[PDB]
Order: C-alpha cells, then structure tokens, then sequence
C-alpha cells in the first residue's frame, strides 16, 4: 500500500550481442540514505538478470519467488540445464502475471521490474513490468527517475532497433556508466556505488559489482557565488 | 476375492485389483499404435463402430498444435484427462509463455491418476492414452496407464491384440526411428504395425484414423479420404 524502503532507478540497454542492465546499491528510507549494500540486480541462471526498483521488501519476495521457480523448473527435468532451462521470456511472463494478479487483488507488489536477458536463439530480451502489470519493450528501458534522464542519453545511442546491430558492448557500457553518473548528479536518492550486469549471447553473463561513479566534475562550483547579486 | 471391492485395499500379495480391472478395460479397447522418429511422432488408431448404421467413435483428440493423444478404453475418462491436459498446457502458455513439455504433461497425468488409486470413493480411470508431441527436446511418445504409470517410448501399442503391433515395432525400431525427412513413410510404418493387430477385419477410410506432429508439422488428424493414401 505504501513503499517504505526503496531502491530507485534501474537502467538497461540492448546492444548488438546482448543486454546491459545497471542499478545502484542503495536502500533509502524516505530521505534517509539508510541502507547502502542492497543488491537490486538478481541473476536468474546464466541468461537472465532481473533488475528491481521500488519497495525492497517486495523485491526480496520476488527474489525468493525466482529462486523457487528455478528449483521447481529443475524437478523431473533432466534438461533444466539445457533446452528446458528458464528463458528470460518465461521469467518475465511469470513476474508480469504475479504483478497483475496482485494489482487486481488491490495488494500490489510496489515495484518496477526490468527483465534483461538473451534467449536461447540469441535474441535480446528486454522488457519492463510495473506494479500495475503494465508491460512494454524498447531498446532502452529505465525505471523511475532514470526514465526521465537516462533514456534520453541511451536513446542517443540506440534510437531504433536498426541501431542495435551498430552498437558495441563498449559503447553501451560507457553510455550506461555515464547515465549512472548523471543520475548521481541529479537524483537525491541515488548512490555513487552501483552494480552492472552484461548478458552476452557469446560471453554469457558478466556481473560487475561495487562499481563507483567516477570522473565527476565539480570544480566549476568554486565560481558560483550567491544567488544573484552577491559578488 | 474379498480384496477387489475398492482401490484402498491391498491383496495379501500387494496387488490393487480395481486398478488391474481398469487395465482390463483398456485391453478390451480397440488397438491404437504410436510411433516416433526424431522429427515426427505418429498415432494410428483403429476405430470401432457400434453397428453398420453407426459412426465410428473418435479415438484421437488434439490437445494443442504441439500435442495430442489417442485413447483406448473408457472414452469419457479420456475426455476428462484430455481436458485436464489442455488446461495444463494452457496454464503453461498463459503464465510462462512456454510450451508444456510432453514429459511434464505425462507426469501431471500420472499424479492425477494416482489419487484415484490411493483414496476411497473415486475409481481409477478406465483408459489408456498414447500421447505424442513435439517440443524443444524433439518428438515424444508417451504411454499412459491408469495405474499412473507413464513411460516414454519410441513406439508402442495399446488395446486388443496390440502385442502384434508391438512385436512388429520391436522388430522394425532401428528402421522407423531413422525416418526423419518423410512423415508419410513413418505413417506407413505405423499402418503396417497396426495391421498386425487386425483380426478378421481390414483398414478402411471409415475405421482408420491417423495423427502426426513434428518439427514444422502442427498436430493434425487425418480421417476419411485423407487416409486413403495410407491404406
């Protein structure tokens, strides 16, 4: 009914061979920056990462549901490591079902979720669902405050699906890291510490923890004096 | 025999006579053959009419374009189990956007059937099923028995005189399993198998029905003049 501890933006991007998703490590408690080691990117197998924003208690509930789903999928399934592994699309559809059912019981999971992955055919998967069950896909996805600031920057790289094959992992990762820096400049509930995950159809999941926003520019602040007339 | 009055009674040798009698229902049913290659799975069913004025009863039921079954024995139980299997496939599609594996469908039927063997007041199903499907692991054929036993096979037959067809399939396994390019030759192998179970009867466009499923071959039932090619 009301979110208490909250994560903030998850941002993500397709690139030629995969998907990148990043989220910062902060649990805020209103304006109090209370918890600073909250991982909000949940890998599911080697082919999927779930990025969660919003209520951290509901996030922990979803993470439990995802671990249970992997366990259940392994039951009586000798190919659970192979052609009957969970796909990103299965995980997304399950989460979207849960979210919409919870909404329809007036008891929402107060989250926005991005499922990033690579399908077994090598297709990039990147889809959003929120607490309403509203779903959409785009070459770039961002939740929360990142929807307003990160998406413009990432779309300057990937404006349409025909930009995806032109976009390397280096360019996409640089764009994601710069967008995280911009969020640290401009989101009062952000952290300079973030996690980033790369899901490549060739090189698999690479999950980078304890990244820090670097190369911030602040020295121009020395010149700012008063609010108008103070010399 | 004091022990055959209900499913909840073991005999002194550990038999469940009501289950055995429900298997006798299957043994009285008309023959169905199943067989598969790697790319295709085929059902062949001899239908029986009540008399020269009656229609021939349906032996084959589509579940999905990826799955269907053939029945021997008590057809209303096959309707119940087919509706249940349809519901399970539907649920998998709706919740996970994934095609239900044939093996998991078989285990779901096993579990549904077992309850009727374990508790008072119900009864075992009186019907044997051959389930064919194509999934991410290729072609599959299952035999369901209402003891709840489900077995994955390259070929089998159920119903009256079915041991003749089963013997022929055992004899020709190493040929028909290789028939991957040519669904019509797998169908002809199945029709030659079922011929070994015929007594004082011939295949006709009236009494023969066929189904096939496979790689790019949605589950389709051939009956009437559509089977005249294979007679």
């Amino acid at each position: 009914q009301q979110p208490i501890v909250t994560g903030t933006s998850v941002i993500s991007m397709k690139y030629d061979n995969g998907v990148i998703i990043a989220a910062d490590n902060l649990g805020s408690y209103g304006s109090l920056l209370r918890f600073n080691g909250v991982e909000r990117l949940i890998p599911v197998g080697d082919n999927t990462v779930v990025g969660i924003s919003g209520d951290i208690s509901d996030m922990q509930h979803i993470e439990r549901l995802l671990k249970d789903l992997v366990t259940e999928n392994a039951y009586d399934n000798p190919l659970a490591d192979a052609e009957e592994a969970l796909e990103p699309s299965y995980i997304f559809e399950y989460l979207a079902t849960v979210m919409y059912q919870r909404r329809s019981k007036m008891n929402p999971l107060w989250n926005a979720i991005i499922v990033a992955g690579v399908q077994s055919n090598g297709d990039q998967f990147l889809r959003y669902v929120n607490l309403l069950g509203v779903t959409y896909s785009s070459p770039t996805l961002a939740t929360g405050f990142g929807a307003h600031m990160a998406n413009p920057l990432l779309r300057k790289v990937v404006d349409r699906e025909s930009d995806i094959p032109k976009t390397t992992v280096q360019v996409a990762e640089e764009a994601i890291v710069n967008a995280m820096r911009v969020l640290y400049y401009r989101d009062a509930r952000s952290s300079r510490n973030f996690s980033l995950a790369i899901i490549d159809k060739n090189t698999g999941l690479t999950f980078k923890k304890n990244l820090q926003v670097e190369n911030m520019k602040w020295d121009f602040a020395k010149d700012i004096k008063g609010y108008g007339t103070q010399k | 025999n004091n022990y055959d009055g209900d499913t909840v009674t073991f005999s002194p040798t550990g038999r469940l006579f009501q289950v055995e009698y429900a298997l006798e229902a299957i043994k009285q049913g008309s023959v169905t053959v199943g067989l598969r290659s790697n790319t295709h799975a085929v059902l062949v069913a001899l239908k029986r009419n009540a008399d020269e004025l009656s229609s021939y009863q349906k032996k084959i039921i589509k579940c999905d374009e990826h799955m269907g079954l053939s029945l021997a024995g008590l057809a209303p139980d096959a309707r119940v189990l087919s509706n249940y299997l349809r519901q399970q496939c539907n649920y998998s599609s709706l919740v996970f956007n994934r095609k239900l594996a044939v093996e998991r469908a078989g285990h779901l039927l096993c579990d549904k059937a077992q309850k009727n063997t374990q508790s008072y007041g119900g009864r075992p199903y009186g019907v044997g099923l051959l389930i064919i499907g194509y999934d991410k692991s290729g072609a599959h054929l299952l035999e369901f028995q209402p003891s709840g036993n489900v077995t994955e096979l390259y070929g089998t037959a159920i119903g009256a005189r079915s041991q003749g067809a089963k013997t022929y399939l055992e004899r020709t396994l190493d040929t028909f399993i290789k028939i991957d390019g040519n669904p019509d030759e797998l169908i002809k192998a199945g029709v030659e198998a079922i011929s070994q179970s015929l007594r004082d009867e011939s295949l006709t466009v009236d009494n023969l029905s066929i189904a096939i499923v496979g790689k790019d071959t949605p589950f389709t039932i051939y009956d009437g003049e559509a089977v005249a090619k294979y007679i």
